[PDB]
DNA sequence: CTGGAGAATCCCGGTGCCGAGGCCGCTCAATTGGTCGTAGACAGCTCTAGCACCGCTTAAACGCACGTACGCGCTGTCCCCCGCGTTTTAACCGCCAAGGGGATTACTCCCTAGTCTCCAGGCACGTGTCAGATATATACATCCTGT
DNA sequence: ACAGGATGTATATATCTGACACGTGCCTGGAGACTAGGGAGTAATCCCCTTGGCGGTTAAAACGCGGGGGACAGCGCGTACGTGCGTTTAAGCGGTGCTAGAGCTGTCTACGACCAATTGAGCGGCCTCGGCACCGGGATTCTCCAG
């Protein structure tokens, strides 16, 4: 008898956690590297500090948060539950 | 671990859905973290571009936390919280 | 900064509770936006009708514009109430 | 020698410094001149809704029975006046999180 | 024998004839008494500019273009070609 | 006389040919009202806007450059008026 | 007496005036000072984007067998060049219409 | 005071045989106007970013940089760059 | 559908550490107290054009009759992403060490604002003409009834 | 689906006028040239923190094995909005007359910038302890199995 949950019950008591609580999801080092990777196109070696890295995790955490809760709208406008890439496409229109 | 890699997949499939779990979605398609990957990367290849262009006219080696923020305010997604 | 002064104004409101420093910073950050805002605002009504200086009258009209119902007409008597108080003293 | 000097916010009953809120506004590059109401009445504005965001902030965390704030009580306090959210529609506050809000659809 | 069109042809052809053109689609005098009416509440027997209410009517009227074009798209995102209600709402509401 | 219910006047077949102009095929009969309602309202807020410029402007009529100082208020600027 | 003038716009190559664009500027509220090179800098990127929408404009005239420019064509130049449609995506023309942009779907 | 001729000149260098309305003309003096805000803004922005107090040349090249998108931006840099050379040589 | 079982998380209770909070030198910036030049309010007046009013037509609004073409729910199909454990890496954590470069200060250049005069491209304002408003007739284009 | 008919719409063709195009008188704003002040570059430094290294653990990424639960099409019901047309209106067209008020011009006052000297609140650095982290264990809460 395996103790095993059913299918959104994990999904949504993470949704309330992790909306309850604020800190950051992503490891430290691997996008840190990919910031100075897709930044290698200006300099060669680059520096960059801790705390800039910091930034960019919470801009970019907070960006997919927002555009993923119009792309919510769009679905359940749309009479769906399960997202689609076109409603990110649409979002993206809207907004430029 | 010198130039570029397969770091694409640093922001993880599992962190895609703990992100829109505090986004609040609450089922995602597997077509989803292929588009999250393009589509974030496209949008953060934008900003930083945007930081970077900041950061060599700033005459600097180093890009400064001042630098994102102020790309931010650049697409009227003012940053609050690091100066 | 600002900092201290968002702490006086909270010893104004809760005398007994603290503020950790990152929030101060984001609050000093939105201090600088918001005045930044206002400030320019302030500035293109000066420019739209030919004038060189930014008064009282630019600043109440560019709050009205700025701020939605009730903080812009509060905002107009705590303003109005203190700069009447200023030119007293 | 000369007379004592006190804060012209004091004078107005302000705390927030009408010398260097002017001063900002000088350097900022805005107008050639800056009426001397406009500070007094400037600062009034922003220490009131610093006022309304400490306020509910203070609130906030009174709800969890924590005396030191911290940036979460900002963001709930923020997007919960409707005006501040019409004012910060487009902002984004670093370790704020979000609002608790889970479409009615969603929630079983 | 009636000459009467079928639904939908003739309203093609106001979008291509209408938007092969770009002029003003709502008469002056009611549009503004609109103006004056809803200016009321400011100062009674308002003067205003002709050419002013021309403006207005060309602001709203690119618009409601712009805004139903959006409305279209949700539409058409969410599978109908019948506009409602909730894509106008939908669409003020990611416009903030 | 005073105006009243020139809501009206925008009538229901010019917002069908707009709407057409709008690229818009079939069109609700709720959409008509609803157009009136959340039209009405955005041109009360940029009119509005725009008379708040107006009696900063010590001025009984509203200019044109009023309404196109009032559209980029809202990031709408509007070009062919000054 | 005095030396013979030439406008700054010849000196450079340059239609646009260099002087009310660098009096606007002055009178613009943006800076304490203002670069010598930017002025001429600045009209030649506008000289060189009014070519742009100008020269798509005047085709866009050709096409209808038309001499005088109306905002129509300007509504399509400015729609129809990517980078310029995307400098003024929200940006209202008067009397301009759209571009004829029918969803696929809606063409029967 | 307007562009209006100056916008003419343009078009005798592009299509000297074809005319303009004056509401077209006063179409194209609100786009150089408010492009030209938006240029002097945020070259303002980045003088004060960096605490500079002058806008120069540079600012003005980065600032299109960052309002340009590609290939305009590219022939922005290239025309008045050429341009300003050539001034600075007389 | 109604009722019983279990774990996660919250909560209840108890403990030690360090960063927030309060103190303490030490500036340096806000304040006061003047003065100078001017932006802008004010008053009367001009005179456009907005208001107000007259008068006839049909563009346009309103309503009706008719039909059509549109949204939407259900069931099924299938299908794929969530859940959890397990392994494995390597980020993480904790630790060790040099010096690049951020940031500074010190010098010194040199770039840009400010003025006065001059004058020429442009400003306002009239004038003629061909673009455009108008007229008339038609294949083509588009629809659609008909086969 | 295929074919022929009918009509709008641009088009072929033909005519008539006014606003655009160009000229003129005039001006005022931009260029030349010149000075004076002060922003920013360059050089070389200190030392933070970035880079770059060691070393063990498990958080976390990746993967696999179910299987639960969601997108989507067909299709039938069933509606309500479009199209056109006929009637009716007041906007439209055009025509009339006056003065409200935008705008200007001439006043003169009032206000904000500016500088210098002082200084006290605040800046930067430095402790101190209870907020907070850590831990351990049960109620509640939420899920899920069970009858």
């Amino acid at each position: 008898k395996p103790h095993r949950y059913r299918p959104g019950t994990v999904a949504l008591r993470e949704i309330r956690r992790y909306q309850k609580s604020t800190e950051l999801l992503i490891r430290k080092l691997p996008f840190q590297r990919l910031v100075r990777e897709i930044a290698q196109d200006f300099k060669t070696d680059l520096r960059f500090q801790s705390s800039a890295v910091m930034a960019l995790q919470e801009a970019s955490e907070a960006y997919l948060v927002a555009l993923f809760e119009d792309t919510n709208l769009c679905a359940i406008h749309a009479k769906r539950v399960t997202i689609m890439p076109k409603d990110i496409q649409l979002a993206r229109r809207i907004r430029g | 671990r010198k130039v570029l890699r397969d770091n694409i997949q640093g922001i993880t499939k599992p962190a895609i859905r703990r992100l829109a779990r505090r986004g609040g979605v609450k089922r995602i398609s597997g077509l989803i973290y292929e588009e999250t990957r393009g589509v974030l990367k496209v949008f953060l290849e934008n900003v930083i571009r945007d930081a970077v262009t900041y950061t060599e006219h700033a005459k600097r080696k180093t890009v400064t936390a001042m630098d994102v923020v102020y790309a931010l305010k650049r697409q009227g997604r003012t940053l609050y919280g690091f100066g | 900064s600002y900092a201290i002064y968002v702490y006086k104004v909270l010893k104004q409101v809760h005398p007994d509770t603290g503020i950790s420093s990152k929030a101060m910073s984001i609050m000093n950050s939105f201090v600088n936006d918001v005045f930044e805002r206002i400030a320019g605002e302030a500035s293109r009504l000066a420019h739209y009708n030919k004038r060189s200086t930014i008064t009282s009258r630019e600043i109440q009209t560019a709050v009205r514009l700025l701020l939605p119902g009730e903080l812009a007409k509060h905002a107009v008597s705590e303003g109005t109430k203190a700069v009447t108080k200023y030119t007293s003293a | 020698t000369r007379a004592k000097a006190k804060t012209r916010s004091s004078r107005a009953g302000l705390q927030f410094p009408v010398g260097r809120v002017h001063r900002l506004l000088r350097k900022g590059n805005y107008a050639e001149r800056v009426g001397a109401g406009a500070p007094v009445y400037l600062a009034a504005v922003l220490e009131y809704l610093t006022a309304e965001i400490l306020e509910l902030a203070g609130n906030a965390a009174r709800d969890n029975k924590k005396t030191r704030i911290i940036p979460r009580h900002l963001q709930l306090a923020v997007r919960n006046d409707e005006e501040l959210n019409k004012l910060l529609g487009r902002v984004t506050i670093a370790q704020g999180g979000v609002l608790p809000n889970i479409q009615s659809v969603l929630l079983p």
